[PDB]
C-alpha cells in the first residue's frame, strides 16, 4: 500500500495535529489505544485508504504513521501525558530542551540543527516500514522559531534523500489577533522562500480566517487555539478524505500538484468549506456550493470572486447525488460567479466521498449530513504575500530585530535574498494571471 | 522545565530581592519555610529549587560586600526558606565607589559568589538564564554586579541576563559615577534591564500613596508588586511571553536599546475597578516608575501583562482601542508594538492588577539628566581620586560619559519617520 | 617594603601591579626571567586585570629582549601563547588587548615557522565562549598576515587548519564567523562546498580585491648587513 508519513513541526502544528489525528482515529473507528472500536472487527477505511494513514504495527494495533517534532518539550509533553498516550509510539515524539524562542534563525541555524539527525533517523524508521512510500504531509506555523525554522529546515533534507516522493504542506500564515510575536512577518518571509522550491502543494492556514470563522458561524466571542483547530481539522480531513477513504478525486498526493498547479511556484490553493454549522438544522448541495463562493468561508481572507482562477477542485462528502452536484455545479457555470483563466482547457473538477463527515464529540462544530470542500488555485491568494510583505518591509527598513538573526547564525543577506524571491512570486502571480 | 537564578546585590539589591521572593511565595502559595489553584504549583520549580522534602527553597543567592544588610534579611521573616549556603558577604563595605566593588574588594568576592550560582547550575533541568536586583547608586551594587554580569556571561554565554536597576536621584556625592559606570557595562552584556527611577518611586509614595515620608520599604513593595505582575509571564503556563528570551525578542528592536521604564495600576490605597478604568490607570504618568515624559516620545514596543478577574476578549478590546487613540506614541514601523497577556491569578489582596513593559524612547531623559550630572563633576575632575586609587582610569570615564551619550543619541534618531536606508 | 621577589606575588594587588611596571623598566633599560616561564606564566592570570595588563606589558618587554635553543622556545610559547590567548585576547581592555596579541607575535618570531604556534591556538575552536573563538581565529589570522606560510609544508598545514573551519563559518555568533571569513580571505592571499551558498558568493566578491619578520630572519639580514661593511 502506498504509505503517507505525517510530520508535525512546533507547537501549532502539534497542537492542530492533535486535532487531525483525533479526527481521523474518530473517522476509521480507532480508539486512543490504537485498538478497534467496540464492534468493528475492521476499521472504516481498511481496506481503501486508512492503510495509508494508519500502520497496524501488530495484531488490533493501529498505530498512525506520524511524527511530532518540538524544540521545547512542553507541547508535546501534553501528548505523552494525555489521553492518547498510546496512540502514538514514544519514538514518534521528539522534543528538545530549549525552543527557537520565535526566532526563525535558532530554528534553523542554531538549535534546530541540534536536533536534526534524531528527526532525520525516525522518519527513516517509519519510510523502511512503508512497501511504497508516497509522500509527507507537512503541518506547522510560519510564525515561531520552530515550525518556521526548523520546519523549513526539515522540508530541505526531506527533499535531499526522499527526491521522488511528493510533499504537501499546510502552512499556518500569521495573523495579529492571535500573535505571539513581533516578528512573525520575518520568520514568515524567510520560511516561504526556503520552502518555495522544497514543496509541491501548499495549502495556506490564515488564522485571521479560522479566528472570524469561529467568531460568526461558530458564534464563540473570543475564540482559542483550541477552537482554531477543531476547524482547522475538519476542513484537512476533508481535504485528505479522498486518501483515506473511497475517492474519484485526488485519490493520490501527485494528483494534488497535477489538478491545482500549472507551475512549481505557484502552489497555494485557496481552500473553502462548507457547512459550518454550530453545535446547537439540515442544509443542501446547492446552499453549500454556493456559500463556497462567498467571502467568509476560505482558510485564508481573500474574496473567492475575485482574481484569476487556473484550477478547481470540488470535494463533496456524506449522502452527496451526483445529480444534484452536476446541477448545482452547472448553476455555478452558467452564472458566471468566478473567473476563469483563457488558456486552461478544463475547468472544475468533481470529486465524491459518499463517507459522511465527523465532527469529535467535544468539539463546537455539528455533524452534518453532507458538505463540500473546494481547492482552488485563485490569483487572490497573492494578497496574502502583499500583506506580510509590507509588515516584513517596514521593520527591514529599519534593520529592527535583525541582530537576533543574525546572532543566531543568519547572515543580514538572507533576508535580501527571501524578499526578492517573495517579491518575485508576486509578481509571478499577477504575469500567470495575463494572456 | 527552564529554571532561573535570582541575583541579589548590595542593600538595595537585597531587600528589593527580599520583597520579591516574599511576595511570589503567596502567589505560589508558599509558607516562609516553603510548604491550592494548582497553577501556583506548576512553574514553582522556575524561581524554586525542588528540596527533597516536598519543601521548596529559592534558587537565589543573596551578596552584598559587608554583613550590614545581608545580615538583616537572614533573621527576617523570609529568612528562612533561603538556602544557608547562599549567602556571601565581605568584611568591609565598598564606601559607595563604583571602582572598589568592580576592581578591588568586589572582584575578590566575585569568584566565591560563582561557585554558588555554578553549584546552583548543576541543579537545573535546562536553565534560561539569571535575573539581578542591583542599586547602579551605590559601590556594591553597580560596580560589582556589573563585574558579576560580565564573568556570568564568559562562563554562560548562550543564558538570558534579566536586570532590574535602580537608578538613584538628586537627594553620595558620586551617584552619578557609580550609575553611568554601570550602565556602560548594562549597554554591553544585559539582554533585559527594568529601569526603576528612585525619585518616580519616591513621588508615587508621597503623591499617590499619600504616605508623608516614606521609607525604602514602602519604595521597595511598588518594586516587588511590579517584579511579581512582570514574572507573571514566566511563573504560570499557556501565555505570551514564557521565556526570557522569547520577552527579549519581542521587546527589543536592537541590541543596545534594551532599557525598559514599568508602569503598575491600580495604586491608590484608600485610608471595584474596570478593565477599561484599569487601562487608562496603567497608561496614566502619574503611575509610571520613572521620571520621563511617556507621551513625549514613542513606544517602541510594549508589553503589558494583567491579573485576576479580567476578561481575556474584554481586555484585548481595550488595549487594542487605546492604541487606536494613541497611534502616535506607538512606532509606525513595528507593526504590533504591544504583546498583551492575561492571568487568571489575582496578586492578593487584588480583584486584578496591570503591569506595564515598555520600551519607550521618552527613556533619554533618565540617561540625559544622569549625563549632565557626570559631566559637571567631571569637567572639574572631582571625587576622580577615590575612583582612580582603586586602578582606574579617567579615560575609563570619558568612554562611560561618551557611550551612555550615543546611547541617547539612538533613542532619540529612532524618533523619525518611515524612512529608507 | 622590599624584596621585589615577594612584592611581586604579595597579597596586595597594588604591589604586584607596582612590582610589574618595576619588572618592565628593568627589561627596557637592558634578572633571568626567560630560563622559568612559570613565573610570567603565573603573572600573565594575575587575577586582577588592572596589574594583569603590566604584567603582559612587561611579558612583551620581556621576549624584546631576546635575542637561541629552539627547543627552549617551543616552551616558551606552549606556556604563554595559550594563556595570553585565553585571558588576553578576550579581555576588554585596549592595552591587554594590544600588548597579549604582541606577545603572541613576537613569541612566534622565536621559531621558525607559525607551526607550532597555530597548533597550540587551534583547539580553542572547540571551546563555548563565543569571544574567546573570534579571539583564536583573528589571532591565526593575524599570524599568516604577520610571517606568512614561510618555512611551511602548506601539504600538511591548511588541510588540518581547514578542518574545524566549516563548523565555525556556520557559528551562531556573528563576530565568529566574520572572523572565519577574514581568515579564509588570508589562507587565499597566500575548502567552500561545506559553507553556506551565500558565504561563498560573498568570498568571490571579497577575493576581487588583492594589488600587492622570525628572530633568524633578522639574524641573517644583519649578518649580511654586518658584513657589507668591507670598506
Ligand atoms: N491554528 C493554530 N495556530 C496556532 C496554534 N498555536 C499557535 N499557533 C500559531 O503559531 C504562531 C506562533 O508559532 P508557534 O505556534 O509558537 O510555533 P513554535 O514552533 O512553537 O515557535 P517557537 O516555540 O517560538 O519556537 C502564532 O502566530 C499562532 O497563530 C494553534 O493551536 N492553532
Ligand atoms: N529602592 C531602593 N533603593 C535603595 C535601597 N537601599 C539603597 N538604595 C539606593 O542605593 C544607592 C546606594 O547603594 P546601596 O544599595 O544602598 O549600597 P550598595 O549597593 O551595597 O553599595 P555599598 O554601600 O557601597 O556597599 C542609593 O542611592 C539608594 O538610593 C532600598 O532599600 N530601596
Ligand atoms: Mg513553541
Ligand atoms: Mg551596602
Amino acid at each position: 500500500m502506498r504509505e503517507v508519513i505525517s510530520i508535525n513541526v512546533g507547537q501549532a502544528g502539534c497542537q492542530i495535529g492533535n486535532a487531525c489525528w483525533e479526527l481521523y482515529s474518530l473517522e476509521h473507528g480507532i480508539k486512543p489505544d490504537g485498538h478497534l472500536e467496540d464492534g468493528l472487527s475492521k476499521p472504516k477505511g481498511g481496506e481503501e485508504g486508512f492503510s495509508t494513514f494508519f500502520h497496524e504495527t501488530g495484531y488490533g494495533k493501529f498505530v498512525p504513521r506520524a511524527i511530532y517534532v518540538d524544540l521545547e518539550p512542553n507541547v508535546i509533553d501534553e501528548v505523552r501525558n494525555g489521553p492518547y498516550k498510546d496512540l502514538f509510539h514514544p519514538e514518534q515524539l521528539i522534543s528538545g530542551k530549549e525552543d527557537a524562542a520565535n526566532n526563525y534563525a535558532r530554528g534553523h541555524y542554531t538549535v534546530g540543527r541540534e536536533i536534526l539527525g534524531d528527526v532525520l533517523d525516525r522518519i527513516r524508521k517509519l519510510a523502511d516500514q512503508c512497501d511504497g512510500l508516497q509522500g509527507f504531509l507537512f503541518t506547522h506555523s510560519l510564525g515561531g522559531g520552530t515550525g518556521s525554522g526548523l520546519g523549513s529546515l526539515l522540508l530541505e533534507e526531506l527533499s535531499a534523500e526522499y527526491g521522488k516522493k511528493s510533499k504537501l504542506e499546510f502552512a499556518v500564515y500569521p495573523a495579529p489577533q492571535v500573535s505571539t510575536s513581533v516578528v512573525e512577518p520575518y520568520n514568515t518571509v524567510l520560511t516561504t522562500h526556503t520552502t518555495l522550491e522544497h514543496a509541491d502543494c501548499t495549502f495556506m492556514v490564515d488564522n485571521e480566517a479560522i479566528y472570524d470563522m469561529c467568531k460568526r458561524n461558530l458564534d464563540i466571542p473570543r475564540p482559542s487555539f483550541a477552537n482554531l483547530n477543531n476547524l482547522i481539522a475538519q476542513v484537512v480531513s476533508s481535504v485528505t478524505a479522498s486518501l483515506r477513504f473511497d475517492g474519484s478525486l485526488n485519490v493520490d498526493l501527485n494528483e494534488f500538484q497535477t489538478n491545482l498547479v500549472p507551475y512549481p511556484r505557484i502552489h497555494f490553493p485557496l481552500v473553502s468549506y462548507s457547512p459550518v454549522l454550530s453545535k446547537s438544522e439540515s442544509n443542501s448541495v446547492s446552499e453549500i456550493t454556493n456559500a463556497c463562493f462567498e467571502p467568509g468561508n476560505q482558510m485564508v481572507k481573500c474574496d473567492p470572486r475575485d482574481g484569476k482562477y487556473m484550477a478547481t477542485c470540488l470535494l463533496y462528502r456524506g449522502d452527496v447525488v451526483t445529480r444534484d452536484v452536476q446541477r448545482a455545479v452547472e448553476q455555478v457555470k452558467n452564472k458566471k460567479t468566478v473567473q476563469l483563466v483563457d488558456w486552461c482547457p478544463t475547468g472544475f473538477k468533481i470529486g465524491i466521498c459518499y463517507e459522511p463527515p465527523t465532527a469529535t464529540p467535544n468539539s463546537q462544530l455539528a455533524t452534518v449530513d453532507r458538505a463540500v470542500c473546494m481547492l482552488s488555485n485563485t490569483t487572490s491568494i497573492a494578497e496574502a504575500w502583499k500583506r506580510i510583505d509590507r509588515k516584513f518591509d517596514l521593520m527591514y527598513a529599519k534593520r529592527a530585530f535583525v541582530h537576533w538573526y543574525v546572532g543566531e547564525g543568519m547572515e543580514e543577506g538572507e533576508f535580501t535574498e527571501a524578499r526578492e524571491d517573495l517579491a518575485a512570486l508576486e509578481r509571478d502571480y499577477i504575469e500567470v494571471g495575463a494572456d | 522545565m527552564r529554571e532561573i537564578i535570582h541575583i541579589s546585590t548590595g542593600q538595595c539589591g537585597n531587600q528589593i530581592g527580599a520583597a520579591f521572593w516574599e511576595t511570589i511565595c503567596g502567589e505560589h502559595g508558599l509558607d516562609f519555610n516553603g510548604t491550592h489553584d494548582d497553577i501556583q504549583k506548576e512553574r514553582l520549580n522556575v524561581y524554586f529549587n525542588e528540596a527533597s522534602s516536598g519543601k521548596w527553597v529559592p534558587r537565589s543567592i543573596n551578596v552584598d560586600l559587608e554583613p550590614g544588610t545581608i545580615d538583616a534579611v537572614r533573621n527576617s521573616a523570609i529568612g528562612n526558606l533561603f538556602r544557608p549556603d547562599n549567602y556571601i558577604f565581605g568584611q568591609s563595605s565598598a564606601g559607595n565607589v563604583w571602582a572598589k566593588g568592580h576592581y578591588t574588594e568586589g572582584a575578590e568576592l566575585v569568584d566565591s559568589v560563582m561557585d554558588v550560582i555554578r553549584r546552583e547550575a548543576e541543579g537545573c533541568d535546562s536553565l534560561q538564564g539569571f535575573q539581578i536586583t542591583h542599586s547602579l547608586g551605590g559601590g556594591t551594587g553597580s560596580g560589582m554586579g556589573t563585574l558579576l554580569i560580565s564573568k556570568i556571561r564568559e562562563e554562560f554565554p548562550d543564558r538570558m541576563m534579566a536586570t532590574f536597576s535602580v537608578l538613584p536621584s538628586p537627594k553620595t556625592r558620586v551617584e552619578p559615577y557609580n550609575a553611568t559606570l554601570s550602565v556602560h557595562q548594562l549597554v554591553e552584556h544585559s539582554d533585559e534591564t527594568f529601569c526603576i527611577d528612585n525619585e518616580a518611586l519616591y513621588d508615587i509614595c508621597q503623591r499617590t500613596l499619600k504616605l508623608n515620608q516614606p521609607s525604602y520599604g514602602d519604595l521597595n513593595n511598588l518594586v516587588s508588586s511590579v517584579m511579581s505582575g512582570v514574572t507573571t509571564s514566566l511563573r504560570y503556563p499557556g501565555q505570551l511571553n514564557s521565556d526570557l528570551r522569547k520577552l527579549a525578542v519581542n521587546l527589543v528592536p536592537f541590541p543596545r536599546l534594551h532599557f525598559f521604564m514599568v508602569g503598575y495600576a491600580p495604586l491608590t490605597a484608600i485610608g471595584s475597578l474596570t478593565v477599561p478604568e484599569l487601562t487608562q490607570q496603567m497608561f496614566d504618568a502619574k503611575n509610571m516608575m520613572a521620571a520621563a515624559d511617556p507621551r513625549n516620545g514613542r513606544y517602541l514596543t510594549v508589553a503589558a501583562f494583567f491579573r485576576g478577574k479580567v476578561s481575556v476578549k474584554e481586555v484585548e478590546d481595550e488595549m487594542h482601542k487605546v492604541q487606536s487613540k494613541n497611534s502616535d506614541y506607538f512606532v509606525e514601523w513595528i507593526p504590533n508594538n504591544v504583546q498583551t497577556a492575561v492571568c487568571s491569578v489575582a496578586p492578593q489582596g487584588l480583584d486584578m492588577a496591570a503591569t506595564f513593559i515598555a520600551n519607550s524612547t521618552s527613556i533619554q531623559e533618565l540617561f540625559k539628566r544622569v549625563g549632565d550630572q557626570f559631566s559637571a563633576m567631571f569637567k572639574r575632575k572631582a571625587f576622580l581620586h577615590w575612583y582612580t586609587s582603586e586602578g582606574m582610569d579617567e579615560l575609563e570615564f570619558s568612554e562611560a560619559e561618551s557611550n551612555m551619550n550615543d546611547l541617547v543619541s539612538e533613542y532619540q534618531q529612532y524618533q523619525e519617520a518611515t524612512v529608507e536606508d | 617594603t622590599l624584596p621585589l621577589e615577594e612584592r611581586l606575588t604579595y597579597k596586595l594587588w597594588k604591589a604586584r601591579l607596582e612590582a610589574y611596571k618595576e619588572l618592565n623598566q628593568l627589561f627596557r633599560n637592558s634578572q633571568i626571567y626567560w630560563r622559568d616561564p612559570t613565573l610570567f606564566a603565573q603573572y600573565i592570570t594575575d587575577s586582577n586585570v588592572v596589574a594583569q595588563e603590566q604584567a603582559i606589558v612587561a611579558l612583551n618587554s620581556l621576549i624584546d629582549a631576546f635575542a637561541l635553543k629552539n627547543a627552549h622556545n617551543i616552551t616558551l610559547i606552549s606556556t604563554w601563547t595559550p594563556l595570553l590567548v585565553e585571558k588576553g585576547l578576550t579581555s576588554s581592555r585596549a592595552t591587554t588587548k594590544t600588548q597579549s596579541m604582541s606577545c603572541i607575535l613576537s613569541l612566534c618570531g622565536l621559531d621558525t615557522s607559525i607551526t607550532q604556534s597555530v597548533e597550540l591556538v587551534i583547539p580553542f575552536f572547540e571551546k563555548k565562549l563565543p569571544k574567546l573563538i573570534a579571539a583564536a581565529a583573528n589571532c591565526v589570522y593575524e599570524l599568516m598576515a604577520a610571517f606568512g606560510l614561510t618555512n611551511v609544508n602548506v601539504q600538511t598545514f591548511l588541510p588540518e587548519l581547514l578542518k574545524h573551519v566549516p563548523q565555525l563559518a556556520g557559528h551562531g555568533d556573528r563576530n565568529v564567523r566574520s572572523q572565519t571569513m577574514n581568515l579564509i580571505v588570508e589562507i587565499y592571499k597566500v575548502l567552500f562546498k561545506k559553507l553556506k551558498p551565500i558565504q561563498v558568493k560573498d568570498l568571490h566578491k571579497l577575493f576581487a580585491k588583492v594589488g600587492d619578520l622570525f628572530e633568524w630572519e633578522k639574524r641573517e639580514l644583519e649578518k649580511k648587513r654586518s658584513q657589507e661593511e668591507e670598506a
